[PDB]
């Protein structure tokens, strides 16, 4: 075969913009998602929802063969799970960023920075509205261009690929490396459910609650002029008035009144919830919307798995980016340990119910090894290695050593 | 409150901006000795 | 004292801003007298807004008595070459 490519790919011309830069996108596309984000209500609430399920629960890191890496770091032992639990500390809140990040722009981007002294500080996100990539033919990141604000108005500069890292969950094809934002993507149907939700809270407004008509003058009789009105204005004025108010009038005063008419709005909420939630892809019951006959039996399990199945899509893209483009380069970097080493990142399922595990650890944890049973039951595997690698209970070799 | 026009996403709204006049140069606080009085009215001795 | 319809203060409304909008993309041509109140003319200075019928999406469209070919509603400034 060949070392290289020979396919070619979709690439560049600026989405014919000119001065070309980025892919289809620009500075102003993404100011815009930002205001998205920013603006609140049930839209940003609802994508913020996407985040915490997408990477909310946290994450473990795994190396397999862990016990081979044993090694003095600094004139103590560490294995490279042990070296990048201590490397990135806070990685449960950085997941959660990144991948929520991940999720509204088109990527996640940010820096590797160094101590003082030349060790490794931290993974820094930058804030992607301000960044983005300009890309070579094969379709690979070569730069990135940003601006931002300062006291004196955008500042602008250009970056290399080299040292700044990014993570692209929502791909194109498999070959894009640009990505696409959920929010430009689906910009008609957030836009649909923002202008029905503005003509239903004024329709309520104007047509939910009744109001007073006083016709003045009868019918085929003398006029009444502004003038005349404004005396009985202060007479039926709803400032004045009070519940238990009586009125005493001649014949020719009519207090005559605009009904509440009726209309669904209850069901044109439940529509547009539906809109929106299908098209951001998560259940209607995050949008505090129920469904009938779907709340229950296999359209339950349906749902529930599809929603189960598109988050591990986007935990194992995330995963496999984040280690092969931040741990693997800071392992290879700063750390005595070998960075082609089968590290793994683990993102915790936030639907996983402890109490059905336990069923499952009482049906069948005859078949399964200690450390096995630890794992599915989120502990740290036994101390001692003979009885973490056994099958049979610790407490059942326990109570069967105090019979030796 | 009760705002007549809502706002739609994706900056679609009104530009939504004013332009600033002309400002003038302040100095006196640095240029000068200043004196936080206690009374309205008051004397410094020569 | 500066009240919304103050003449310093007019810039600042946004309705000002929004009517004078409504304004140019109902308009057919920049006689307000035909097209406007009185009131309207004042209270937004219709006047002062580049109304001309530019801008009114039915200056483009096109409407046509009998439709055999589904021509009528297409926009001008939206085809291949606008
Ligand atoms: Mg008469
Ligand atoms: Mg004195």
């Amino acid at each position: 075969a060949s070392s290289t490519p020979q396919t070619n790919v979709d690439s560049m011309g600026g989405g014919h913009s000119y001065q070309f830069n980025g892919q289809d996108l620009t500075f102003e596309d993404l100011r815009d998602i930002k205001d998205v984000r920013d603006s609140g209500g049930q839209v940003a609430q609802l994508m913020d929802y996407k985040a915490l399920l997408n990477f909310g629960e946290g994450c473990e890191i795994h190396v397999e063969g862990d016990d081979e890496t044993k090694q003095l770091v600094d004139g103590e032992p560490m294995t490279l799970s042990e070296w990048l639990e201590d490397a990135f500390p806070h990685l449960d809140l950085l997941v959660l960023d990144l991948g929520g990040d991940a999720l509204w722009y088109p990527y996640a981007v940010g820096e590797i920075q160094e101590t003082i002294t030349g060790e490794f500080k931290e993974a820094l996100p930058a804030e992607p509205w301000t960044l983005m990539p300009e890309s070579d033919a094969q379709g690979k990141v070569q730069a990135w261009h940003q601006r931002t604000k300062t006291h004196g108005g955008y500042q602008t500069q250009t970056l290399p690929a080299d040292d700044l890292w990014h993570i692209v969950i929502n791909k194109a094809s498999a070959r894009d490396e640009v990505g696409i934002s959920e929010v430009l993507r689906n910009k008609d149907e957030i836009q649909a459910f923002k202008q029905n939700e503005a003509a239903i809270n004024q329709a309520i407004e104007l047509h939910g609650f009744p109001q007073r008509h006083v016709k003045v003058g009868k019918e085929d009789g003398a006029p009444v002029r502004d003038n005349d009105l404004r005396r009985v204005r202060t007479i039926f004025d709803p400032r004045t008035t009070d519940a238990n108010t009586a009125y005493f009038t001649g014949q020719d005063v009519d207090v005559e009144t605009l009904e509440a008419h009726n209309f669904d709005y209850s069901a044109i909420h439940e529509m547009d919830m539906r809109n929106l939630t299908t098209a951001l892809g998560l259940p209607l019951e995050a949008g505090n919307v129920g469904a009938d006959g779907l709340g229950s039996g296999k359209p339950a399990e349906l749902r529930f798995a599809l929603l189960k199945l598109a988050i591990k899509a986007n935990q194992r893209s995330f995963s496999v980016q984040f280690v092969e483009r931040v741990m693997r380069p800071v392992v290879r970097d700063y750390s005595p340990f070998d960075h082609e080493a089968d590290i793994r990142l683990e993102i915790n399922d936030p639907l996983e119910d402890i109490g059905e595990v336990a069923d499952l650890i009482q049906q069948v944890g005859d078949y399964m090894t200690n450390e096995q049973v630890a794992e599915k039951l989120d502990l740290p595997a036994p101390e001692d290695d003979e009885v973490a690698d056994s099958y049979r209970s610790p407490a059942d070799m326990e109570k069967d050593e105090a019979g030796v | 409150s009760d705002p007549e026009y809502v706002d739609t996403l994706f900056r679609e709204q009104l530009l939504e901006v004013v332009m600033e006049g002309r400002e003038l140069r302040k100095v006196a606080r640095e240029a000068s000795n200043v004196i936080n009085a206690n009374t309205r009215v008051g004397d410094v001795p020569i | 004292m500066q009240l919304r319809r103050s003449p310093g203060m007019r810039p600042m409304d946004r309705d000002w801003h929004q009517e004078r909008a409504r304004a140019r993309e109902q308009a057919y041509s920049s006689d307000l007298t035909s097209q406007f109140s009185e009131s309207e003319i004042v209270k937004y200075e219709l006047d002062t807004a580049q109304i001309d019928g530019s801008d009114n999406p039915r200056t483009y469209i096109w409407n046509r008595t009998i439709d055999l070919f589904g021509m009528n509603g297409t926009d001008v400034r939206e085809l291949r070459n606008r």
